């Protein structure tokens, strides 16, 4: 991004553990709704 | 319903909002 | 059968001698190595026996 | 009489504790 | 047939430490299972 | 020149073959007092009134139990949180009924293992050297407090304190499950995560620097002979170690930094044991472990079980029973 | 009763005036580094 | 049978320097453990079989 | 007994098959454990010199 | 430079690695499953 | 120090990577969500959906007690 | 070159993954059975071994998923594919439990595979094999609780399920049914454990609160390189200090770190000569003693017999639920409880 | 109450582990030793023996 | 209580055989 | 000089002499049977079958 | 000759077909092919 | 070394220490009955295992 | 027969004890 033919290794991260935090918290908003809810 | 859209679309604004800030400090060149 | 197996297995241990490469491998100098594989046979029969 | 033998096992424990620290062998620099 | 010496004799050496250890070893053991030996 | 001044330098002397120091003068009379009441209890005390309904258990030797069976049983549910020395009992054969003695060495062992956190400072910093091992003892200082203290203040008696005894711990534990479900709570599986770590990281370390010893001695004497105390160099290759274990896991799986390595070994089974004394600290508030009975069920509703379920069978068969003739009321609140 | 109370009291009173008086007398110079603070 | 295999045991302690013991190419104690293996594998087939 | 057995055989095989590295390793053992330098692993003629 | 590409470590990543986004899309699918 | 392989942050701080990842990754994800939403799985392993853990015919659990006939146990189960 | 020679040539390569000869069985049979585990926690039931769900499927979380152990009817049958049971149906070995052991055997001969894998790496890097000698405990507790326990028992279905709330079942199963506190193999078990644990944490702590001064920063971490030859921790100031904090001292490095290797390798030996008794229900369950002075005399109570009596209570509580192949009927009159609870 | 007390104990316990590390670490580096033992000047090599 | 009538025999043997073993190489070393 | 738990290494060049001790495990598990037999035989009671 | 012997043997065939003789072929393919020079 | 007459007849059995076949030898037999006997074991394991269900028996008290 | 319950204890203890000094003080002869 700030490179020739190269993406910063940051982004990459920030991205990569965004997307952890994000199934992370689905698997958690699962444990709400749907099966295994109690409900 | 519509506020998990609303929820996760502000969510998703502040989760944004500080990487925007570092990436453009990173870019135009700021005392990171 | 395992009687008549043994002694012509023994008849092939007393004639013909190991080769160079499984005599390297194994240490077959070493009387530990005897040790070794002889603990490992007897623990198998153990396990055997128990169960 | 179960008790005498808890309490020898107990005190060779402890005996051997005392032992330990107040007959260490010396740890020198050599 | 003759009474050789061997030459394979090698003295056995117990230090100090070793004597605490196996002792107080000895002593746990016997704590530990004599409640099991009485039953 | 001072007589106090004397009495200063032999108090922080280094050269004191046991270190006594202002902690140890708080220490050596708590850890006493406590070490020679436990032992007298655990020989010769009386039964005692643990749950507070005149149903006496024994805990000593000399009444009919083993060292398995044996404990300094907690202090009577009827005292609860209340201070209990001897002095505030009528004679002393009360204060043995009601857990009198639990109590005083409870008391004097927390204090003197407070204390030796304290002379652990005090003795690095006399020795100069860096202070942070009381700061790993602060870990199992952290559970003795949660089982000993922190437990019973939270459930109001110091009757559900952990007794002093081998089997009394094991029912400490059981009451615990079937109340709190430790196993599901997961501070305490980040104490399982800390003790199994620690212990797997203690035989790795262990294996690979006996692995990669230096040959110092032949083949008859023992290897620890090939390493003199107070020598310069090290007795061992670490990194023929390192290779060895980069090759085992892969190259960026291995320290090569031993003060890294060292400082994960030390990091890891603390970390896990405060984690675990919070849990046992947080369970005194009734924060309990995961309740997922009853979690799945089918389209109609009827109940799906899982090893949660079977988990809280063995719970209630555990509940139910503990301290049998303490409840009157359907409900065990505390 | 009374008289093992006292005699506690004091006994414990006394430790910890040692463990106080000890720490109050310039005890950050009783170290084998820079003893001046 | 344990009686005599003491006394053999003591005999065999006292005079351990036979010369079937040693090499007569080199000049030490060599035991030819694939040859003894094969003595004693034959034994065991006989005996099992016999058994 | 055929559990603690178990453990006799891992420890007599290793000894026979270790039996050189029993006082210890070698006083060097530098550039061998080396990574990327050799091709094969404890292989002298498999350097690659890059 | 001129590095290969397909290995036995590219090989280890993906045995794992494939499977594992193949499972983790299953389980984010599960989480929308009603009773 | 490097065995002969790509340096990882190389390969993944690359444009082709991520142009090949940008497709692979999230389309592995779909794979294994359609593997749950077209109701595959539960064919495919056995497991029942919510509504087969009990049939009409059937209320208490269905603990196999064949030993070689399972088939038809299950079948009967259903 | 020989074709023998040329493929021990491939196999030990210097890359990033060693595969060596070791490799062709850990490899395939670790990926089997984490894939089993892995499947079996997503997508497989429990439902006709033991009446419960137990993958991601049914709604479990990663707490109460497991690969659980196979229904009782089997006995100790190996479960294959093509066996008898599931007759080459991949559908019904699922159903059946045939994953626990296929997760089973192919984890019991990684495990073989990884140990030898640490042979194989230990001999040509060039050190003693002692992490192959350490790992072996791991192996022995593997060998006797997830092998020789069931094969004790009367089926695989006593076998402690793959899974976290399982593995929690069997653990509360064997304090109910076998008193495996009270068991003084699981005492030098936990001694061991909880030695490894402290041992490791002391000796952590000792190492980075007696580091020499090699550098200028704060950060002490770089004032060590791997190729230096003196040591980089004070011994003799360690000695010191914990001769007087605790009355004794390490003083050999190397006996140090025998004893952090000795101490829980020895404790996961005696828990598993200890799982090996309880296989065949030789349990230090009682103390006679006691018990036959508790029925004589209604004053008697220490914290064993309480303890004997949490067990009862667990046992008929949670025996109907956890064996339904058995068809415990135990109405509510019969089952055990103290007042108002 | 129940998350109020355990969210504050826990809070209490690792402020008393922050107290004991920057305790120590001040009366360390004011004293001068929080980066490691100088090797001329290491203060246990003054000392006499314990015994 | 009533106990195993071997209990103490097997608990001074048990202590005391390894606890012989010990002092006798212990007292011998350095010969 | 050796350590305790390598004591019988003393044995492990010597043929004469591992033959003997050998011979001495023999007989201590020939007379093992034995006595045990002879305990079991002292102690039997012969009187009921069923 | 039952069914249970049948599929035992053919386990034993399919066991060589699937896991030991192509993974056999692949390793003396690739070790072949990818020599180390000396 | 001292002769006996039991150690001059067993000499020969003691004389060719360290004698070997140059190569790989008969390895490839041995492997070939290492491979039979595992299929064996396999064999006798899933009978006693009840894995392997052979005419004729029953794997039972009775036979 | 009913003999002294402290009958075996104290025959392996008064043969044993002694026998284990003797053995101590041979074995280190010579040191
Ligand atoms: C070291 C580290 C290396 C690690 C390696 C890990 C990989 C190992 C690979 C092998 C795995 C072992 C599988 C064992 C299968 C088994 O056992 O399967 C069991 C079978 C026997 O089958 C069982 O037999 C029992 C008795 O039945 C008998 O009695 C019944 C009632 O009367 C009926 O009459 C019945 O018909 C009759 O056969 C019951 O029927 C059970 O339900 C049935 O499963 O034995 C058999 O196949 C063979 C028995 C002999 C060999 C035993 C070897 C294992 C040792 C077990 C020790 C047992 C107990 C001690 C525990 C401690
Ligand atoms: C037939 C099997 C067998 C044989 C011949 C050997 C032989 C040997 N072993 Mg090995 N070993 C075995 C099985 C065997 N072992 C098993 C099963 C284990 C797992 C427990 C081990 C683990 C082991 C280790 C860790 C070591 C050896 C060592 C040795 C060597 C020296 C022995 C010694 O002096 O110790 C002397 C022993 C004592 C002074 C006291 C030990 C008393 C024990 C603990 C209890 C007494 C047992 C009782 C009398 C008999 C019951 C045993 C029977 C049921 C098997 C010797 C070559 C050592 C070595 O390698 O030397 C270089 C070594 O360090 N062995
Ligand atoms: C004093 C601290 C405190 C306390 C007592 C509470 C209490 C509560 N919160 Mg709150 N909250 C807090 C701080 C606190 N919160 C902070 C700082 C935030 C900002 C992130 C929030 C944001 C928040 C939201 C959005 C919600 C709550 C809700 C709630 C209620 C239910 C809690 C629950 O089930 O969550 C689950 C419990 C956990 C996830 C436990 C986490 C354990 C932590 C991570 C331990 C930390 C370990 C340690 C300190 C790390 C360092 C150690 C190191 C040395 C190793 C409860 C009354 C809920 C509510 O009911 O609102 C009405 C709600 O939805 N809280
Ligand atoms: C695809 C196969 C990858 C897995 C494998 O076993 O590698 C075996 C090797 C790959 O690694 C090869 O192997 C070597 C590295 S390593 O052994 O894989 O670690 C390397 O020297 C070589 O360049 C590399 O091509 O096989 C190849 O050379 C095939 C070329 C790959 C291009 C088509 C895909
Ligand atoms: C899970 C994956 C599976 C992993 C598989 C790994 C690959 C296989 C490893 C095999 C290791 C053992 C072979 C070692 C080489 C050797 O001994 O022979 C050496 C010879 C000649 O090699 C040549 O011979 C030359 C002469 S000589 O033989 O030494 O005399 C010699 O100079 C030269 O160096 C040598 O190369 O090579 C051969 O081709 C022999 C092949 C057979 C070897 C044993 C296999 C038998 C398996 C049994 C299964 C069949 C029975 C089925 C029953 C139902
Ligand atoms: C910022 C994090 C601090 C939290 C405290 C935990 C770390 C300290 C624990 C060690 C206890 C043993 C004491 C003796 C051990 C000992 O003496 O250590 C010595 C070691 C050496 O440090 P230095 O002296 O070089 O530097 C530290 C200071 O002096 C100045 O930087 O100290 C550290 O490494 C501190 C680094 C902690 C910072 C990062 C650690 C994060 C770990 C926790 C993360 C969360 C875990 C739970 C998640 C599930
Ligand atoms: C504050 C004053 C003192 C505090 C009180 C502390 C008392 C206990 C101190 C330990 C005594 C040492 C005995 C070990 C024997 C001994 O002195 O060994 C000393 C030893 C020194 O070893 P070296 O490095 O010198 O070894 C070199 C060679 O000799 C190897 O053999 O230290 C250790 O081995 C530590 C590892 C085991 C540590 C064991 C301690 C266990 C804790 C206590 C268990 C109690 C059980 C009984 C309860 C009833
Ligand atoms: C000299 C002689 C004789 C005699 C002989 C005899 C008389 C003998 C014997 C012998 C015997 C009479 C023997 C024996 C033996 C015994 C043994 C060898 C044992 C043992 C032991 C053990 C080893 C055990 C152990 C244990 C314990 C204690 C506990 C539990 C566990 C166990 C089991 C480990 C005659 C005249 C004839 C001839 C000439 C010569
Ligand atoms: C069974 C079987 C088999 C096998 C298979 C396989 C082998 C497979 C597989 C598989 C696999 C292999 C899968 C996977 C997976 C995975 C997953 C499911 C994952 C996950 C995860 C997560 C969720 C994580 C998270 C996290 C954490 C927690 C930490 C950090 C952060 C993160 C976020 C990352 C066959 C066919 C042969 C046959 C039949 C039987
Ligand atoms: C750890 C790690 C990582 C990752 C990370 C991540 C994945 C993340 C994150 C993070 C993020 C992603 C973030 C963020 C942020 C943001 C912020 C911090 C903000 C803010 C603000 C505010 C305060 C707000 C405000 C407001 C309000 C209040 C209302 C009105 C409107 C508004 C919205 C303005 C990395 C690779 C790098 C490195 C290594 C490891
Ligand atoms: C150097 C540190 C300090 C050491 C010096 C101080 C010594 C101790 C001084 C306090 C002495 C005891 O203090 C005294 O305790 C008695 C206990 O009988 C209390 O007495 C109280 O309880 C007793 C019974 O327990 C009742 O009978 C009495 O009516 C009631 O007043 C007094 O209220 C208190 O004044
Ligand atoms: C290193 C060890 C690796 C071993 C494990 C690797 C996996 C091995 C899988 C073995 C699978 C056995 O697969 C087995 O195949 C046979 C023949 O194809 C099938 O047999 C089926 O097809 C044949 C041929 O058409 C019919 O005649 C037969 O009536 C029918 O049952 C079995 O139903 C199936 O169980
Ligand atoms: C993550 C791993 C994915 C798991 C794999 C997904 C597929 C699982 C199996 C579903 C496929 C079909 O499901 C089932 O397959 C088995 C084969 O095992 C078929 O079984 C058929 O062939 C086998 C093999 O000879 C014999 O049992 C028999 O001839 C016949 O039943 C069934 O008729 C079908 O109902
Ligand atoms: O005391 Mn001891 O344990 Ca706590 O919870 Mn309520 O109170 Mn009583 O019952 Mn359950
Ligand atoms: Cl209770
Ligand atoms: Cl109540
Ligand atoms: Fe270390």
């Amino acid at each position: 991004m700030f490179a020739e033919g190269r993406i910063p290794l940051w982004v990459v991260g920030v991205v990569a553990g965004i997307g952890a935090i994000g199934v992370l918290g689905l698997f958690f908003y699962g444990a709400y709704a749907g099966l295994g809810s109690s409900m | 319903n519509l506020e998990p859209i609303f929820q996760l679309t502000f969510l998703g604004l502040i989760v944004l909002a500080g990487p925007a800030v570092v990436f453009v400090l990173a870019f135009r060149g700021g005392d990171l | 059968a395992a009687g008549i197996v043994g002694i012509i297995a023994g008849l092939f241990h007393l004639t013909v001698r190991p080769p160079e490469r499984l005599y390297k491998a194994l240490r077959m100098g070493n009387i530990e190595t005897v040790l070794s594989s002889s603990i490992a046979a007897v623990f198998f029969a153990a396990f055997v026996v128990a169960g | 009489m179960e008790s005498v033998a808890y309490i020898l096992v107990l005190t060779m424990a402890l005996a051997v504790l005392f032992f330990a620290i107040a007959f260490r062998e010396p740890p020198r620099i050599e | 047939m003759d009474r050789n010496s061997n030459p394979n004799r090698q003295p056995v050496e117990l230090n100090r430490t070793s004597l605490y250890l196996g002792l107080l070893l000895v002593a746990v053991l016997g704590i530990l299972f004599s409640s099991y030996f009485f039953n | 020149a001072s007589l106090w001044e004397q009495f200063c330098q032999w108090v922080t002397s280094t050269n004191n073959r046991i270190y006594v120091g202002w902690f140890g003068t708080l220490m050596i009379p708590t850890l006493l007092t406590a070490t020679t009441c436990f032992i007298i209890a655990f020989i010769a005390a009386p039964p005692v009134d643990i749950d507070g309904i005149r149903e006496p258990v024994a805990g000593s030797l000399l009444y009919g139990n083993n060292i398995i069976s044996g404990a300094v049983v907690p202090s009577s549910n009827a005292i609860g949180l209340h201070f209990y020395p001897i002095w505030e009992a009528a004679s002393l054969d009360e204060w043995l009924y009601n857990g009198g003695p639990y109590q005083l060495v409870v008391f004097h062992f927390l204090i003197g293992i407070f204390c030796y956190m304290g002379r652990q400072w005090e003795l690095s910093y006399r020795l100069g050297m860096r202070p942070w091992i009381c700061v790993a003892y602060s870990a199992p200082v952290s559970a003795a407090t949660a089982v000993f203290l922190i437990y019973p203040i939270g459930q109001g008696s110091f009757s559900e304190g952990m007794p002093l005894g081998i089997s009394g711990t094991f029912n400490f534990m059981i009451v615990f499950q079937a109340e709190h479900n430790i196993l599901m709570h997961p501070f305490h599986m980040l104490g399982v995560a800390g003790v199994f770590g620690g212990s797997l990281f203690s035989a790795m370390h262990g294996s690979l620097v006996t692995s990669s010893l230096v040959r110092e001695t032949t083949e008859v004497e023992s290897q620890n002979y090939g390493y003199k105390f107070g020598q310069e160099e090290e007795t061992y290759n670490i990194v023929a170690a390192h290779g060895y274990f980069g090759r085992l896991i892969f190259q960026y799986a291995s320290f090569n930094n031993s003060r890294s390595l060292h400082f994960f070994l030390g990091a890891w089974p603390v970390i896990g044991i405060w984690f675990t004394a919070m849990g046992v600290s947080t369970m005194a508030f009734n924060l309990n472990g995961f309740n997922f009975n009853q979690s799945i069920l089918d389209s109609q509703g009827r109940v799906i079980g899982t090893w949660a379920d079977v988990l809280n069978r063995a719970n209630i068969g555990f509940e139910v029973m503990h301290e049998r003739n303490a409840h009157n009321f359907p409900l065990d609140l505390a | 009763m009374l008289t093992l109370k006292i005699a506690v009291y004091i006994v414990v009173g006394l430790f910890i005036s040692l463990f106080i008086f000890g720490f109050l007398s310039s005890d950050p110079t009783r170290n084998p580094g820079r003893k001046d603070f | 049978l344990s009686g005599l295999l003491f006394l053999a045991a003591v005999w065999h302690w006292v005079f351990w320097d036979l010369e079937l013991f040693v090499d007569p190419r080199t000049g030490e104690s060599a035991l030819d453990l694939p040859k003894m293996f094969g003595i004693h594998l034959f034994l065991s087939g006989l005996l099992c079989f016999g058994f | 007994f055929a559990l603690l057995f178990f453990f006799g055989h891992i420890w007599h095989g290793s000894r026979t098959l270790f039996r050189d590295v029993f006082a210890g390793v070698d006083p060097g053992l530098e550039e061998q454990v080396e990574f990327g330098v050799f091709a094969k692993v404890g292989d002298l003629s498999t350097r690659k010199e890059a | 430079v001129t590095y290969p590409i397909f290995t036995v470590r590219w090989l280890a990543v993906h045995t794992l690695a494939v499977p594992s986004v193949f499972f983790v899309g299953a389980i984010a699918a599960m989480q929308f499953i009603q009773r | 120090g490097t065995t002969g392989e790509r340096p990882f942050s190389d390969i993944v701080t690359s444009i082709r990577y991520w142009v090949i990842h940008s497709i692979t990754i999230p389309m592995l994800f779909i794979a294994g969500w359609l593997f749950v939403s077209t109701g595959l799985a539960y064919d495919a392993f056995g497991t029942p959906r919510p509504d087969e853990y009990f049939t009409q015919t059937r209320q208490e659990l269905p603990i196999l007690q064949e030993r070689y006939d399972i088939n038809q146990e299950i079948q009967e189960f259903n | 070159r020989g074709w023998f020679d040329v493929l021990d040539d491939w196999l030990k390569r210097d890359r990033f993954v060693f595969i060596g000869w070791s490799g062709l069985l850990l490899f395939p049979c670790a990926f089997m059975a984490l894939g089993g585990w892995l499947t079996g926690t997503t997508f497989v039931t429990s439902w006709y071994t033991h009446g419960l769900a137990s993958s991601y499927l049914e709604g479990a979380n990663f707490l109460t998923v497991a690969v659980s152990s196979p229904a009782d009817a089997f006995g100790h049958s190996l479960l294959f594919l093509w066996g008898p049971e599931a007759q080459g149906n991949l559908t019904r070995w699922f159903q059946i439990g045939g994953l626990w052991p296929f997760v089973a055997l192919h984890g019991a001969f990684g495990l073989i595979g990884f140990m030898l894998r640490q042979f194989e790496i230990s001999r040509l890097v060039g050190i003693r094999p002692y992490n192959a000698i350490a790992f072996s405990g791991p192996i022995a507790v593997f060998v006797s609780v997830f092998l020789m326990y069931p094969l004790g028992q009367s089926s695989w279905f006593f076998a402690p399920s793959f899974g976290v709330a399982g593995i929690f079942r069997f653990i509360l199963f064997l304090q109910g049914f076998h008193n495996w506190t009270l068991n003084p193999f699981h005492m030098m078990g936990v001694a061991g454990i909880l030695g490894g644990a402290l041992l490791c944490a002391i000796h952590g702590a000792t190492v980075e609160n007696t580091l020499f001064e090699d550098g200028e920063d704060s950060n002490t971490f770089r004032a060590f390189e791997p190729t230096q030859a003196e040591e980089t921790y004070s011994m003799v100031t360690a000695n010191r200090f914990w001769s007087q904090i605790f009355g004794i001292a390490f003083s050999n490095k190397r006996w140090l770190h025998f004893f952090m290797l000795f101490v829980p390798v020895t404790g996961l030996w005696m828990s598993s000569v200890g799982i090996v008794g309880l296989a065949l229900n030789l349990r230090a369950y009682d103390f006679v003693s006691q018990e036959l002075r508790a029925a004589e005399d209604p004053e008697f109570e220490t914290f064993y017999t309480k303890n004997i009596l949490l067990n009862e209570g667990m046992r008929a509580w949670m025996a109907p639920q956890d064996q339904p192949h058995e068809n415990f009927i135990f109405p509510e009159e019969v089952l055990p409880r103290g007042n108002a609870l | 109450r129940a998350w109020l007390a355990t969210s504050h104990f826990v809070l209490g316990f690792f402020f008393l582990v922050g107290h004991l590390w920057h305790a120590g670490r001040a009366r360390a580096a004011a004293a001068g030793f929080e980066k490691g033992i100088d090797r001329e000047t290491e203060p246990t090599l003054f000392m006499p023996d314990l015994d | 209580m009533q106990v195993n009538n071997l209990g103490f025999i097997a608990s001074i043997l048990f202590v005391l055989v390894p606890t012989v073993f010990l002092l006798i190489l212990f007292i011998q070393t350095g010969k | 000089g050796l350590p305790w738990y390598r004591v019988h290494t003393v044995v492990l060049n010597d043929p004469g002499r591992l033959i003997s001790v050998h011979l001495m495990h023999t007989a201590l598990v020939a007379g093992w049977a034995g006595s045990m037999a002879l305990y079991e035989l002292a102690i039997f009671d012969s009187s009921d079958a069923v | 000759m039952t069914p249970s012997l049948a599929n035992f043997l053919w386990s034993l065939v399919l066991g060589a077909a699937i896991v030991l003789i192509p993974a056999t072929v692949g390793l003396i393919f690739i070790s072949q092919k990818d020599k180390i020079t000396r | 070394a001292q002769r006996t007459r039991l150690g001059d007849i067993l000499r020969p059995l003691n004389s060719e220490y360290g004698k070997v076949v140059p190569g790989w030898g008969t390895t490839p037999v041995m492997g070939v009955f290492m491979a039979l006997f595992l299929v064996f074991l396999l064999i006798i394991l899933q009978i006693y295992n009840s894995s392997l269900i052979l005419e004729g028996f029953s794997v039972d008290w009775a036979g």
